[PDB]
């Protein structure tokens, strides 16, 4: 493949700086877009560069380097809604098609001022015929891992701001429908923090 | 010395017809390597050189999509134009584009340009840089401000610094026999009497690549310019180029007189008297 | 104004044939049209201007253009495998800056069989009273499960106005059976609110899934009901 | 705008009666593109005329090469006529060894 | 080689 790009996640810390590369190998590569791509929605245009060196636009800053052969693209000050897939396309001069990367996607992470990691186990309003584990409350640094069991579903980590006293959340379900799956073992494939809270 | 990548284009629209005629040519120094013709049967660029023929089927159909682009932009300009001066469809229009690079000795960037005619008069060019226009009157000053706004100058000026180099520098190597090449001028004089007391001397100039050449008469040392005749250089067809100089004296006074010959080719200049 | 594209998601069968189309945005005249596979860069189809196929990407005859004389485009493929699954995008230019302008795009699923086709159940779990005492907020989970394709929308509903504040959904869905190409997808959101905004037994919760299913067109045979497009929701009531 | 051509007429190698060669008919500095350029062979129109293809000079203005392959004898007169719009009256050169 | 992107009046 043309044009080069790792898949990540890249994780940044809200605020801080991310940082995107691209490789290609054409010679004749001519122009260079970033375009950014939120979950389930069409890529949208975010920079386009034409001449070596920095291009700057207001939180954005594209780099090119034609010698060397990338693209960067920093985000200065990074927000939650920065969280996209980012690809990168070339144009080279023997035609009009882009080329794209594969997209490298980006979770910016948001810091929690007091963590309060705990799963806790929650019926279903009509039947008992599943029930489910919320793990939740826990700093953004837990990285939550999938299941080893084949009928035991556990979801990736996912941040809800609770915007109207600014309060912001990581939280990861997990469910099954196994007779000896209880809230216990859900979560043991992950590291859990160990003052983890356990309530009936 | 220095090497140029020249790409020429003309489009000419025929009123008793659809479709306008264009031509597109692209030298490297004096020597055409590939040509496109709206006319000819084949609607693909075509080579002219041996060192072209070389490149494989992925370049000749780019080369073939962006002289299709070429050709219908300047047929889109020749209506725009029309529009922008009031004028009616029984007249033939033209549009001439003219751009490329520069290298010197050291096959480095020297100078790009880019440059667009109607009717025979500049419309809009590149400055010297390549970050401006040079719009000849208000109409192409109202294509300036669209150019301005589509970064139009930016993305012209990667290619010609950058692309259009590195392609030279390649055409230079792959076709190193021709192109690099220095061909001396091949020299006589002819002597023939005009009226009575009176006799044209002509000194010519055959046989010699590139086409950069002086031709100078001097008289006793001083250089004739007024009284030369001296022809436009003429291709050959071979690849090589023609000129002469001519000068009418008085007859006797011949021995004063003597051509003076600077080429590329030429160790140190030659210098030619009318000898019998 | 903006590039348009119809239909915005598809269910077809192998082996038929689908026909996409794109508008572009005002102002433009080029189309070019390219396939996005999930987790992975647009590829170039090819690219239409003054109603001729300007260039074209390594994509084979089976798949054909066409641009009207009104500069929009249609994207014909046939004889569909189930490796034309894709993001179908449609991407439109002017011949001034030459910038592609992307268009939302269709999202096709073919399947060997419409019978690998099934909606969503859906389920709402209640936040837990050891949440509620522990922290003082409470949170609600809603499951959507044994669906496929991956085309829906979920949502929360409360006292019937839908909600953003306090919602998060995984991007991505997990499937049930990994190995499986029809495999089925499971998805789940949290809603998270106060204690007291829970507790208060006036409010009402809704978490909704938008299936895109099958068309009116469609043959069905099996004895289940014909997962055509619809809206399937769960519920709960404060204490 | 309109600017007027210049012609002229040679041949390729050093020219030999009796011996193979091509003429030349160069005619530049015109405008507009517009031209009717005819070699002949004793004042009748020769036949098998080839041409470059049309290009521009710096200052805008055209050029072409029209050729032929050729022997010159003694007795025969090759010659070159050219007509353009800036011309009432079209314009004849006569093929010289020594232009 | 030839520029790709060449602009319309």
């Amino acid at each position: 493949k043309e044009v080069e790009q790792n898949s990540g996640p890249l994780s940044v810390p809200e605020g801080a700086i991310a940082s995107l590369n691209c490789t290609y190998s054409d010679r004749g590569s001519q122009s260079f877009f970033w375009y950014r791509q939120y979950s389930g929605k069409s890529p949208e245009l975010i920079m386009f560069i034409y001449s070596n060196g920095d291009k700057e636009d207001g939180r954005f800053t594209a780099q090119l380097n034609k010698a060397s052969q990338y693209i960067s693209l920093l985000i200065r000050d990074s927000k939650l809604s920065d969280s996209a897939t980012y690809l990168c396309a070339v144009r080279t001069n023997s035609g009009y098609a882009l080329n794209f990367g594969k997209g490298t996607s980006l979770l910016v992470t948001p810091h929690i001022q007091k963590p309060d990691p705990a799963v806790y186990q929650l019926r279903d309003s009509k039947s008992s015929d599943k029930s489910v584990c919320l793990f939740t409350d826990f700093d953004s640094q837990t990285n939550v891992s999938q299941s080893k069991d084949s009928d035991v579903y556990i979801t990736d980590k996912c941040v809800l701001d609770m915007r109207s006293m600014d309060f912001k959340s990581n939280s990861a379900v997990a469910w099954s429908n196994k007779s000896d799956f209880a809230c216990a073992n859900a979560f043991n494939n992950s590291i859990i923090p160990e003052d983890t809270f356990f309530p009936s | 010395g220095s090497h140029s990548m020249r790409y020429f284009f003309t489009s000419v629209s025929r009123p008793g017809r659809g479709e306008p005629r264009f031509i597109a040519v692209g030298y490297v120094d004096d020597t055409q390597f590939v040509r496109f013709d709206s006319d000819a049967a084949s609607q693909r660029m075509e080579p002219r050189a041996p060192w072209i023929e070389q490149e494989g089927p992925e370049y000749w159909d780019g080369e073939t999509r962006k002289v299709k682009a070429h050709s219908q932009t300047h047929r889109v300009d020749l209506g725009t134009l029309r529009g922008y001066y009031n004028q009616s469809e029984a007249g033939s229009h033209t549009v001439q584009r003219m751009y490329g690079c520069d290298v010197g000795s050291d096959w480095r960037f020297l100078r790009g340009y880019h440059q667009y005619a109607y009717d025979g008069k500049d419309y809009i060019a590149l400055k010297e840089d390549l970050r401006s226009w040079t719009a000849a009157d208000m109409a192409a000053q109202t294509t300036k401000h669209k150019w301005e706004a589509a970064h139009v100058a930016e993305q012209l000026r990667a290619y010609l610094e950058g692309t259009c180099v590195e392609w030279l520098r390649r055409y230079l190597e792959n076709g190193k026999e021709t192109l690099q090449r220095t061909d001396a001028p091949k020299t006589h004089m002819t002597h023939h009497a005009v009226s009575d007391h009176e006799a044209t001397l002509r000194c010519w100039a055959l046989s010699f690549y590139p086409a950069e050449i002086t031709l100078t008469w001097q008289r006793d040392g001083e250089d004739q310019t007024q009284d030369t005749e001296l022809v436009e250089t003429r291709p050959a067809g071979d690849g090589t180029f023609q000129k002469w100089a001519a000068v009418v004296v008085p007859s006797g006074q011949e021995q004063r007189y003597t051509c003076h010959v600077q080429h590329e080719g030429l160790p140190k200049p030659l210098t030619l008297r009318w000898e019998p | 104004a903006g590039v348009t594209q119809s239909p915005t998601h598809l269910i077809k069968t192998r082996g038929q044939q689908v026909t996409l189309r794109c508008s572009p945005k005002q102002g433009h005249d080029t189309v070019s049209w390219y396939q996005q596979a999930l987790g992975q860069g647009p590829q170039f189809i090819f690219q239409y201007y003054e109603e001729e196929e300007r260039q074209r990407g390594n994509f084979p005859d089976r798949f054909s253009g066409h641009q009207f004389p009104n500069y929009s485009s249609e994207l014909n493929v046939n004889a569909l495998l189930l490796g034309d699954s894709a993001l179908y995008l449609c991407a439109s230019s002017d011949t001034v800056s030459y910038e592609q302008y992307f268009g939302p795009g269709t999202r096709l699923t073919v399947t060997e069989d419409l019978k690998n086709v099934f909606p969503p159940e859906v389920a709402v779990f209640e936040p837990s009273e050891a949440e509620i005492s522990h922290t003082q907020k409470a949170t609600l989970v809603c499951l959507a499960t044994g669906f496929y394709p991956d085309h829906v929308e979920l949502s929360w509903w409360v006292n019937g106005k839908e909600v953003h504040s306090g919602v998060c959904t995984d991007p991505q869905p997990l499937k049930e059976q990994p190995a499986l190409n029809d495999s089925r997808y499971a998805l789940s959101s949290r809603l998270r609110v106060s204690a007291t905004f829970w507790q208060d037994p006036r409010n009402h919760f809704r978490c909704q899934v938008q299936f895109y299913g099958l068309s009116e067109n469609d043959e069905w045979t099996q004895d289940r009901a014909k997962p055509v497009t619809q809206i399937v929701s769960a519920e709960a009531w404060g204490r | 705008i309109q600017r007027t051509p210049k012609i002229q007429v040679y041949s390729r190698h050093p020219a030999e009666n009796g011996k193979s060669n091509f003429l030349n008919c160069y005619v530049s500095g015109f405008h507009p593109s517009d031209i009717e350029v005819d070699l002949l062979k004793n004042g009748e129109r020769i036949e098998k005329v080839e041409h470059s293809d049309l290009s521009f000079s710096k200052d805008w203005s055209f050029y072409l090469l029209y050729y032929t392959e050729f022997t010159p004898t003694e007795k025969d007169e090759y010659a070159c006529r050219v007509n353009h719009v800036t011309l009432s009256q079209p314009k004849i050169v006569k093929w010289d060894r020594d232009m | 080689s030839l520029y790709n992107t060449i602009a319309t009046l």
